């Protein structure tokens, strides 16, 4: 009963990948894309925060 | 008044190589957005033309007597499509496009004589009402003795038209401009492109910074004096009096 975590587990290479970090980082985009599509984030604001975070 | 389009896209390499238009962030080489890269090149080279005249054009109207207006429009220009509901009446002179005619500038008769343009109350006044057509009063028909007019004007040239086709080479059109004007155009498209990018101090300032070199430069230009520019010497001399 004991499965390994491993750096695949954390996240693998890919963008669309599985991983826990990619998909907090996917669901972040999602986010900061509905809030760019209404009328409130320019382009530039959208990678301070994602390099930020 | 030639340049390659692969020379020109080579050097904005150099100045457009933070951004995405020509670079993939590994092993750098041009995109495929070339067809928005065009669209900017042509206004640059639009713009160029406006602040400096670079050329000339010429015309020939066949008048016909009744008629109040005449468009100078590529439809009734000889060579074009003849659209059978105007008679084709500019019977020679440079290709028309649609951005060809920046400001008419002088009208010379058959005669030698030479009309007056937008000069109100002047003896044979001939008057633009919409910037591309010639109003002509009835009494220069009743003093005309002229069955033809010559026409000049500050001329633009007709960019070149790409195709999905064209998208194989891409490197046989060819700008018309000299090389000097080219190396302001350089910078009049690296700002344009530039402006809209970057959230840092020094980041932001790239546009403004482009804008600053490009005035400075075409007034460079202005100060060398790289364009034509007519200068009167009238003679004042032969009106029978003046000596």
């Amino acid at each position: 009963a004991v499965e390994p975590i491993t750096i695949a587990d954390l996240t693998e290479v890919k963008l669309d990948g599985k991983g826990a970090l990619d998909q907090l980082l996917q669901v972040t985009r999602l986010h900061l894309a509905k809030e760019h599509d209404a009328g409130r984030l320019k382009g530039q604001e959208y990678a301070a925060v994602l390099t930020g975070g | 008044t030639i340049q390659l389009k692969q020379v020109i896209d080579l050097l904005a390499e150099g100045e457009l190589s933070n951004i995405k238009y020509v670079n993939i962030d590994t092993g750098a080489l041009v995109l495929e957005r070339v067809p928005s890269l065009i669209r900017a090149i042509n206004l640059g080279v639009l713009d160029l033309h406006k602040r400096f005249l670079l050329k000339e054009g010429m015309l020939k109207i066949q008048l016909e007597e009744g008629r109040r207006l005449y468009p100078l429009r590529p439809a009734y220009q000889v060579g074009q499509k003849p659209k059978p509901g105007v008679p084709q009446f500019i019977t020679e002179g440079n290709k028309l496009g649609r951005q060809s005619i920046l400001k008419i500038e002088k009208i010379i008769g058959d005669n030698g004589v030479e009309y007056y343009l937008n000069d109100t109350w002047q003896p044979l006044n001939i008057t633009t009402p919409e910037f591309d057509v010639l109003e002509i009063s009835d009494e220069f028909y009743c003093h005309s003795s002229s069955k033809t007019l010559e026409v000049r004007y500050r001329r633009a040239p007709t960019p070149m038209k790409i195709c999905v086709d064209n998208l194989d080479s891409w490197g046989c059109i060819d700008i018309d401009l000299p090389y000097t004007h080219l190396q302001a155009l350089l910078y009049f498209v690296a700002s344009r492109c530039q402006t809209p990018i970057g959230f840092m101090e020094n980041t932001a300032q790239e546009g403004f910074n482009f804008s600053q070199k490009y005035e400075a430069e075409c007034a460079n230009l202005d100060a060398q004096n790289l364009r034509i520019d007519p200068v009167g010497n009238q003679d004042r001399f032969t009106r029978g009096g003046w000596v």
